[PDB]
RNA sequence: UCUGAUGGAGGAUCGAGUUGAUACUGACGUGCAAAUCGUUCAUUUCAAUCACGUUUAGGGGCGAAAGACUAAUCGAAAAG
RNA sequence: UUGUGUUGAAGCGAAAUACGUGAGUUUUCGUGGAACAUCUCCCUAGUGCAGAUCUUGGUGGAAGUAGCAACUAUUCAAAU
RNA sequence: AGCGUACCAACAACCGCAUCAGGUCUCCAAGGUUAACAGCCUCUGGUUAAAUAGAAAAAAGUAGGUAAGGGAAGUCGGCAA
RNA sequence: CUUUUUCGUGAGCUGAGCUGUGAGCUAGGCAAUAGUUCUUUAACAACAAAAAAGAGCACAAACUGUAGACGACUUUUUUGCCUCAGGGUGCUGUAAACAUGAAAGUAAACUUUACGAUCUGUUGAGGCUUAUCCCUAGUGGUAAAGUGU
């Protein structure tokens, strides 16, 4: 019979399978729709996960409950040094899906990036990439031309830097960004001439645009089904344990349902999450990169005593409101909306006046450990 | 054959151990520090350096203790730990 | 008649032990165990508790009475 | 009644250009090491198994699985 | 005069099919705190043994702790705490 | 197969001569035979031998912890990493010792000597701080090379 009382399932059925994610790192299902009109540019990046801060800003929303006070608000902070480009693929159309035509790399390529090719880059002899990058330009001119002739669609090949990076890890992260623009010939140019050089944050992005980040979240292992799936756990007098689903379904049909949660893997997922609006793009080479012009302090990102478990941001990065999926030192994919926004959250100048930078050990007093030292004065 | 005088962190190898294992725990640590260093698959350690990882009893070892590994010839090689007795620990680092 | 002591009565009270067994309808339920384990609970000067000895034997015994118990066997034991 | 056996009987394993429609019969090779048939006719019975939660014995899959959980706790060195 | 006189008495020597967390009568009886032969710690005596160990340490179970604000709205019932 | 020869393609030579090849023209003389059929052994792909010509990694290990029941996964293996130390950042809350120092008061000598919870100074001290914090071409170390292709 029907049941009693009505209630919404546990948990979304569009996440499923709940399990472990294939790679670490974050990978676009699909990149935004190609606009003939707009000039090339670069849809992605890759960035990773730093920490998180709060910062103030003055809200300008009229008729809000808020609108004329200095809010806080939790910010992520995605160190974002300049990848390479290195490489082009073209893909075109055919009933069977997206095609490989061809793909040509660059003249050089870092050993950062030859180390994503091997298990054991230590004790090879490093012979990847080495005799491939001396074909010549008439070759590689021509299969340029049949790209711009076939292709529909154009990505560059680019890796992140590693070493710039507080990061163990040495072997890059390569990934393709889809080149979304002009015509065929214009995008096979645009890439052409920064085919080696590096891409830094500020060409792919700009400050107050809304982006989305695709990433793997935090594992947590294998999980009850009340962590996992939200279920309600059964009264205390419940005799072999009450962490539990009591009925797993009805006795027809004669079998388990794969709507029913179980235990299981729970974290390490696959998420792509939209809107998080970029709230400052911190420059590398300035030395203010965490001030304000309501602060006119001369200290950057990097909160007092570093980064918990991750280091310290010495490269470009960007300001991310609100949260991420994914652990410290996590590489986090940004990705250009799939179609503009224009909503007034998404046009609007974000301007904020503090940025804070006390330790996130413990429960930090001061911004500075210059201010730290003034406060307490000589000790022993 | 060589002689290493080296301080081992005890508490950040017993960190995860519960009251009742942290001193034999940490008596298992220092034997197989001891012979990943000597790379020595036979190292022995001297009584009075149990003595000293159990002074205060099984719930809690020293944070740090101050040791010193002998090689010795008679597969053939095999390693000494002996307790260093000293007034502090600080700015004492690893000497061969 | 009242007040203060003294005195030390009672199938008086609390409570370990002993003797039991209220609840968790806990654990266990291919048990440590053919009735145990944990916590909780009842009981302790009396109709109290224990030992050994001794008496009552099967349509019989014994029963502060549940058809209870009478050698893991009881609305008629066990053995042939 | 008239036969086979140490130049290898019964039994058993695998079989067969074998016979039978079929219960079976008959052969071969191996193993075995001492008995065996009689279909010439007849007499006799404790005479024919897939089952009976059958009886006794042996052996499986389960499975290198459940499990080897009360009693706070072990360590260093030596001897044998 | 004759007979008994070793040893266990449960913790593996008894009865529970066993080297079974059960059952099984008596006597002695230290110190501290305390009302106390209670609980907790200690001296003499005894032990460091348990049908196993090592590592890891998630789910789940079991035996527990702690929880903001609310305070029985839970539940047959304040069961359990 | 021989001869008369014509027109198209390939090698080597220099738009171009020759040789091979394919398709032809004239003339000539030369063969098939297994007893009546038993699939008409006829295709394709592969393989082996012999001749002739040219043509690197992964696992394990140690490390890591963005991972984890075990596998698996993320890493590093000499500008790295592990280790300890120094520094930072925090947590707790002022260590031991010493003081003709204080201390409610007390007792014992002919104004000092003893006892004293506690307090003060040296002392925002001391301890701890990655084991899953941060920085350091700071110390010491970084081990046998075993397996598969």
């Amino acid at each position: 019979s029907h049941r009693k009382f009505e209630r919404p399932r546990h948990g979304s059925l569009g996440f499923l399978p709940r399990k472990r994610c294939k790679r670490l790192r974050g990978k676009i299902r699909s990149f935004p729709k190609d606009d003939k009109e707009k000039p090339p540019h670069f849809t992605a990046f890759m960035g990773y996960k730093a920490g998180m801060t709060h910062i103030v800003r003055e809200v300008d929303k009229p008729g809000s409950k808020l609108h004329k006070k200095e809010i806080v608000e939790a910010c992520t902070i995605i160190e974002c040094a300049p990848m390479v480009v290195v490489g082009i693929v073209g893909y075109r159309e055919t009933p069977k899906g997206l095609r490989i035509l061809s793909t040509v790399w660059a003249n050089h390529v870092s050993d950062e990036f030859r180390r994503r090719y091997y298990k054991n880059w230590y004790k090879s002899e490093k012979k990847a990439f080495t005799k491939s990058l001396n074909v010549p330009e008439a070759t590689k001119n021509c299969l340029l031309k049949r790209i711009e002739k076939y292709c529909t669609v154009l990505r560059a090949i680019c890796h992140t830097q590693p070493s710039k990076t507080p990061l163990r890890m040495k072997k890059a992260h390569i990934m393709e960004v889809q080149i979304n623009g002009g015509s065929m010939k214009e995008k096979l140019e645009f890439v052409k001439e920064m085919l080696e050089k590096n891409l830094p944050v500020s060409t792919v992005f700009n400050p107050n645009e809304m982006i989305d980040v695709i990433s793997v979240t935090k594992g947590h292992g294998t999980k009850g089904v009340v962590s996992r799936y939200g279920v309600k756990r059964l009264p205390r007098k419940t005799h072999r344990g009450l962490r539990k689903v009591a009925c797993i379904g009805a006795w027809h049909p004669a079998r388990v349902q794969f709507q029913i949660p179980r235990h299981g893997q729970k974290g390490y997922f696959h998420r792509t999450e939209r809107n998080k609006k970029i709230y400052r793009i911190g420059l590398k080479t300035d030395k203010n990169s965490a001030s304000t012009d309501a602060d006119i302090t001369e200290k950057k990102i990097t909160p007092m005593g570093g980064f918990p478990h991750y280091g310290v941001v010495n490269e470009d990065f960007l300001l991310l409101k609100g949260c991420v999926a994914g652990t410290k030192k996590r590489p986090i994919t940004l990705r250009k909306n799939i179609v503009p926004q224009v909503s007034r959250d998404a046009l609007a100048q974000v301007s904020l006046k503090f940025i804070d930078t006390s330790s996130k050990i413990g429960h930090g007093r001061f911004q500075t450990s210059e201010e730290k030292v003034k406060y307490y004065g000589p000790l022993k | 054959p060589v002689t290493k005088f080296i301080t081992i962190n005890l508490s950040k190898l017993t960190h995860k151990v519960c009251y009742k294992r942290k001193a034999p725990r940490a008596i298992k640590e220092i034997r197989s520090i001891a012979g990943k260093l000597m790379h020595t698959k036979d190292v022995r350690l001297d009584v009075k350096l149990n003595k000293f990882i159990w002074s205060k009893g099984v719930r809690n070892p020293p944070k740090r203790v101050r040791v010193k590994l002998e090689r010795k010839r008679n597969e053939k090689m095999y390693t000494i730990v002996e307790h260093v007795m000293v007034d502090s620990y600080k700015g004492l680092v690893n000497e061969c």
